[PDB]
RNA sequence: CGAUGUCGGCUCGUCGCAUCCUGGGGCUGAAGAAGGUCCCAAGGGUUGGGCUGUUCGCCCAUUAAAGCGGCACGCGAGCUGGGUUCAGAACGUCGUGAGACAGUUCGGUCUCUAUCCGCCACGGGCGCAGGAGGCUUGAGGGGGGCUCUUCCUAGUACGAGAGGACCGGAAGGGACGCACCUCUGGUUUCCCAGCUGUCCCUCCAGGGGCAUAAGCUGGGUAGCCAUGUGCGGAAGGGAUAACCGCUGAAAGCAUCUAAGCGGGAAGCCCGCCCCAAGAUGAGGCCUCCCACGGCGUCAAGCCGGUAAGGACCCGGGAAGACCACCCGGUGGAUGGGCCGGGGGUGUAAGCGCCGCGAGGCGUUGAGCCGACCGGUCCCAAUCGUCCGAGGUCU
RNA sequence: GAAUGCCGGCAUGAGUAACGAUAAAGAGGGUGAGAAUCCCUCUCGCCGUAAGCCCAAGGGUUCCUACGCAAUGGUCGUCAG
RNA sequence: CGUGAGGGAAAGGUGAAAAGAACCCCGGGAGGGGAGUGAAAUAGAGCCUGAAACCGUGGGCUUACAAGCAGUCACGGCCCC
């Protein structure tokens, strides 16, 4: 409602076009040393755990 | 026409005939040449000439041990000499006397996204008075309906710094070859750490 | 490389370990070589030692003296190679480091604020009839 | 710029930040085990690290300067007796941190564990 | 709105 | 470090008390004036009967002055007020003797006359 | 006129030359110095104040000089709002009056969000027909380009004296520009200490919260900085401007020109610095990887696990808005801790001794101690996953 | 096919500005299909001639409790006015 | 909406008959997939017919050295009859 204001509505071709970045990217994941299951690296393994300290394990 | 390449090591200040300072201590380590650069296979004069050495075995295949010389390839291998044929083997660092001339190339820190009037040294507004929002804007930025644009080179703000900087006509103070020690004075660019090149300067020789 | 600084500390060959310990508060004068014309005249300076900056070599510190009303500071290179010597005048109880306040009431204030070091006094003294017994020999 | 700057700000002002950390610490030496985010985790590190090798070096003094941080006579005094003898063999890296897998919604925070070693 | 300013500027 | 609006102190007998800057006389435009330098001023302050008076355009050398100056030695020295001598045309001192010190810089830019007169050069 | 905001100031500039200075030159009623005038020349530079809303101008102190104009009397989706230019009010003046005055006076709401172009920065995609990692050439652009003073020659030439050259050489400067943090000097937000009020942990001692988003004060490493430090303008080569000539006709002589040939500007081209192969005209060099297991039995390809390699992810980084860039990722010192050294605070706590007491002294430069230089696998960069050539035609 | 037309519908700017005081949050444990946001405990901060109590005006079911989350809440929501 | 006088909306249609979808399955629900009712289930109840702007998914052609009132006229290639 005020100062700068757009001169012409922007067409569909143009629109489309900015959002040829928007694009997600699928997470990046890695088989479970123990279970099966896959998981995001350098992160706990929710159903295992760590050789160490401690999984805290579902068990 | 001598270079060699070196680290920024740090400054302090030295004293010879009462006068005291300044210095920039770099250390031109030994660089073993790993290429020689000629007009009848690459049409122009100068040596790739190869920096500090590690890497233990993170070199690639490409590597281009080739030359035996190749002693566990350096990290900066970086940068030949142009118009440079040394010796065929090592650049020392006894290349560069004492009273000697030379011209640092560095690579300047970098100050980021910074505005205008540190990019550029511009007055920008006044702390006070009229004030509104603008103590640190670039003012007008051109005329009005002609041009109707703005010049192509127009001192705008924008990443500044991490660059290419060269100094020229620096002096050599002294060299330190127990230690691959290089002395100057002062104005070399770049951080402490940084890869530096030093040649003997454009002003003459 | 591992070294930066070790570097550094190597071309600082030129460091001075003639000169005596002191600390701000305590007055010292410092013997200067200075050139006026052509020649090189030894001038003296003495005043109260008022602050030190260290850095290792390249360590400064500065001395204050008040001559013909009015008050002067000089800056020297604490291994500078134009100090002949310094040798110290009295010893003052610092209780702070840089003491630039004294700038601000440089008169009988000055005196009883900076009080005689009595236990760095009793030091300096019987420090050196001991090195005067050693060595006579 | 903001160069070879050191110790994460972490959106607060310095009295807040230092309660924070502070807290974190309480927090941390009561249950051995603690999630908050990761930032939040790699900045307890050195904070709790540097007192526990307080407790462990045992002196009148040495308690008088973790009390500072912790206003709890006791939990200082656990700290004192049943968590510090664990580490006198160990040299430094009391503490670990290991990011979780899931993500706080509606929030989208990354979280991590922040648990004592051993 | 309805003004009710004056045209100044 | 000395520009005009700069009130000195007057290191001489010539009557003058205090004179304010009125431009510096290095180039065509220089920002500073430091101790050897030569400044224009007017006077502003003065003692009954002396040789200037009040509202005399002087001209004078910068003896002392509150920012330190750099030794090339690496020392520094800098003093608690800063002083003025009147000078004349022939950079001269209208004055005789002169109270309190001046710095060495006086004497590297040849005012041989004044460091004489000065009680003590450092 | 279903709106092109109208003066001046600030800011940021850029352009023309009919040039204020600096460079070069002809004439001079040019001895010399300093001027006068005209030609060539815009590369760069062209100060700070007092007055006034002022533009302009007058003054003060300087200077190599204090240039003039165009760009909507450049620049208000950049700022200001003193002026002008609403409504208030007053003076003088005009009108019987309401009111009026490029006459005056005091006062008087300047609109957070940029879609396209344009500009300053940074990336994503594809391309460069085999795929890679590096190192490069520089077509073509950008930056830069200023000047003073003193000395030597010599106080000779010149000049009655007074003054005082050229050419050549040297040293200091003034602004400006790039980079830097050793020194000088700043900040440094919790690095240390001191202090007040108050509430609390437990009475003492000792400490903590709050008194900004530091309670106040005294200091202060790194980092970032200018006042600080170091460099830069050039040298030099080539072609010219005005201008000065050589040889020389037409026109026997003479003429710098009509054939030629030289000299000759801070200007021009190149050298100096920075960008730069999207320079689809996609460049060059060095070193890597190589056959297709199967479909299109034919033209170009397709599905596919692999190769040199490269991402993902993680630890980080004087790199950075995101991105990118760079270094690491355990056959590892990347960050965190720990230790050692710097560095800052200024001699902690506890105990002992002296004092009725506030305190003082000793244990003690103690204690505490971010970023800096290093050491050390104690903690965390585990484990892995996914891409990626198999080369058209003479 | 136009009237800065009228009513309605859906675009554009745009995943942009914003999410209403810079008094400030951290954690453990519950409950739940689902928790930065609900309940509980501990720690921290803020008001305290109030940002605390009691009336008057006005408001008119907002009070208490049970069961609930489509919408109302500038997010969430197992909570709620 | 407005103190008030006064101003003043929007909003109709399953099917002949609810025969309004038991039951199973995913889901906390919502909402779907089956099963079933009906001649018709894009007649399924924010229900007859379902136009356009607008927003999607799939296929054909085309496009990263290119200058644009976007069309038109020629040739050309690819795709479908
Ligand atoms: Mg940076
Ligand atoms: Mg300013
Ligand atoms: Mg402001
Ligand atoms: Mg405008
Ligand atoms: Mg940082
Ligand atoms: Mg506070
Ligand atoms: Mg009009
Ligand atoms: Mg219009
Ligand atoms: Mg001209
Ligand atoms: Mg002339
Ligand atoms: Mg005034
Ligand atoms: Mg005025
Ligand atoms: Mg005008
Ligand atoms: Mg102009
Ligand atoms: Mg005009
Ligand atoms: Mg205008
Ligand atoms: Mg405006
Ligand atoms: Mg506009
Ligand atoms: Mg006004
Ligand atoms: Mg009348
Ligand atoms: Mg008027
Ligand atoms: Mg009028
Ligand atoms: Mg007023
Ligand atoms: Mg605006
Ligand atoms: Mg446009
Ligand atoms: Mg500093
Ligand atoms: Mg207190
Ligand atoms: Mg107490
Ligand atoms: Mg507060
Ligand atoms: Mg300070
Ligand atoms: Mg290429
Ligand atoms: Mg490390
Ligand atoms: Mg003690
Ligand atoms: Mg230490
Ligand atoms: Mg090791
Ligand atoms: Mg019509
Ligand atoms: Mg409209
Ligand atoms: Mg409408
Ligand atoms: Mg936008
Ligand atoms: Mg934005
Ligand atoms: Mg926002
Ligand atoms: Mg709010
Ligand atoms: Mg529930
Ligand atoms: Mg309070
Ligand atoms: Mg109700
Ligand atoms: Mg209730
Ligand atoms: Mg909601
Ligand atoms: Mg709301
Ligand atoms: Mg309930
Ligand atoms: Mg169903
Ligand atoms: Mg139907
Ligand atoms: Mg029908
Ligand atoms: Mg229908
Ligand atoms: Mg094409
Ligand atoms: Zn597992």
């Amino acid at each position: 409602a005020k100062h700068p204001v757009p001169k012409k509505k922007t067409s569909k071709a143009r629109r489309d076009a900015r959002r040829s970045h928007h694009a997600l990217t699928p997470p990046t994941l890695v088989p479970c040393p123990e279970c099966k299951a896959m998981k995001p690296p350098h992160t706990v393994c929710p159903e295992c755990g760590y050789y160490a300290g401690r999984k805290v394990l579902e068990v | 026409m001598k270079g060699i390449l070196g680290v920024k090591v740090g400054m302090t200040r030295i004293f010879r005939d009462d006068r005291a300072v300044p210095v920039t201590v770099i250390l031109a380590g030994p660089c073993p040449v790993v290429q020689r650069r000629t007009p009848e296979k690459d049409g122009y004069t100068a040596v790739q000439l190869g920096f500090l050495p590690q890497n233990p075995k993170r070199v690639n295949r490409p590597l281009k041990g080739h030359f035996a010389k190749a002693g566990v390839e350096p990290v900066r291998i970086l940068r030949e000499i142009r118009d440079f044929n040394p010796e065929g083997d090592t650049v020392t660092v006894e290349i560069f006397k004492p009273g000697e001339r030379v011209d640092v190339t560095g690579t300047s820190k970098g100050r980021g996204f910074a505005g205008v009037m540190k990019r550029w040294n511009f007055a920008g507004g006044p702390d006070s008075h009229g004030a509104h929002k603008i103590h640190r804007h670039p003012g007008s930025i051109g005329n009005r309906k002609t041009p109707g644009r703005v010049y192509k080179g127009k001192k705008m703000a924008g990443h500044y710094g991490a660059e290419r900087v060269t100094v020229m006509n620096l002096e050599v103070v002294d060299v330190i070859p127990e230690e691959n020690l290089l002395l100057v004075k002062g104005a070399v660019p770049g951080p402490n750490g940084g890869l530096v090149i030093v040649r003997e300067t454009k002003k003459a020789a | 490389m591992n070294r930066g600084a070790l570097i550094k500390l190597v071309e600082s060959r030129y460091v001075r370990t003639d000169l005596p310990e002191f600390r701000p508060g305590d007055t010292v004068r410092v013997s200067y070589k200075v050139k006026e014309g052509n020649r090189t005249r030894i001038q003296d300076f003495e005043g109260i030692v008022i602050r030190i900056r260290r850095n290792g070599f390249n360590t400064t510190f500065t001395v204050r003296k008040v001559s013909y009303g009015v008050g002067v500071e000089r800056i020297f290179p604490l291994h500078s190679p134009l100090i002949q010597k310094i040798d110290i005048v009295q010893r003052g109880r610092a209780r702070r480091a840089k003491l630039y306040f004294i700038r601000n009431l440089s008169d009988r204030e000055i005196r009883r604020k900076l009080r005689a070091d009595r236990k760095r006094i009793d030091q300096d003294r019987a420090a050196e009839r001991a090195a005067k017994e050693e060595a006579q020999k | 710029m903001r160069h070879l700057k050191s110790g994460r700000k972490l959106n607060r002002h310095s009295s807040h930040r230092l309660a924070l950390y502070r807290n974190q610490a309480k927090s941390l030496l009561t249950h051995g085990r603690i999630t908050t985010t990761v930032p939040k985790a790699k900045e307890l590190r050195g904070f709790v690290d540097h007192l526990i090798h307080l407790a462990k070096r045992g002196d009148l003094h040495a308690r008088r300067l973790v009390l500072r941080d912790l206003q709890d006579v006791k939990l200082v005094r656990k700290l004192f007796d049943e968590i510090a003898p664990r580490y006198r063999d160990r040299q430094g890296g009391y503490t670990r941190v290991l990011k979780l897998a899931e993500r706080r919604r509606g929030d989208g925070a990354p979280l991590a564990l922040v648990e004592l070693v051993e | 709105x309805g003004g009710p300013k004056k045209k100044k500027k | 470090m000395i520009q005009p609006q700069t009130y000195l102190e007057v290191a001489d007998n010539t009557g003058a008390r205090k004179i304010m800057c009125i431009r510096v006389l290095k180039g065509s435009n220089a920002k500073y004036a430091t101790v050897g330098d030569v400044i224009v001023a007017s006077v502003k302050e003065a003692i009954p009967r002396g040789a200037v008076k009040e509202g005399d355009v002087v001209k004078a050398v910068v003896v002392r002055t509150k920012k330190e100056i750099k030794r090339p030695d690496g020392s520094a020295i800098r003093f608690d007020d800063n002083a003025a001598v009147i000078i004349n045309n022939q950079l001269e001192p209208r004055g005789t003797r002169v109270f309190g010190p001046v710095a060495r810089e006086l004497r590297e830019k040849g005012f041989m006359k004044i460091v004489s007169l000065a009680p003590e050069v450092l």
